[PDB]
């Protein structure tokens, strides 16, 4: 209506290219680095405190 | 973490120096015992110097 701007259209193969390209950016390396850091911090704290 | 490891190494060579000074003071106490052994014999000056 009015301005010919449809709300949505069916997917196109050219648009399918970008749809296949779109992905959620990963945190696996970040999460594993954080886990290793906190684990080694705990291990250090195990004997760090004065007896 | 590296600085904490360095400070642990600091604590432990300080412990090594503590053991070394404990050895020094046990040696000093043995010297003190030898001093008492020397004290055992009186070496009194004569009663008639003057």
């Amino acid at each position: 209506n009015d301005n010919p701007i449809p709300k949505s259209v069916p997917l196109h193969p050219k648009s399918g290219k970008y749809f296949h390209n779109l992905h959620a950016r990963d945190l696996s390396n970040i999460y594993q680095q954080c886990y290793k850091q906190i684990d080694e911090t705990i291990n250090q704290l195990v004997d760090s405190t004065s007896p | 973490r590296d600085e904490v490891i360095k400070k642990k190494n600091q604590n432990e060579y300080y412990r090594g120096r503590t053991k070394k000074l404990q050895a020094t003071i046990i040696s000093t106490k043995e010297d003190f015992l030898r001093s008492q052994e020397i004290l055992a014999q009186t070496h009194l000056p004569e009663k008639s110097v003057f």
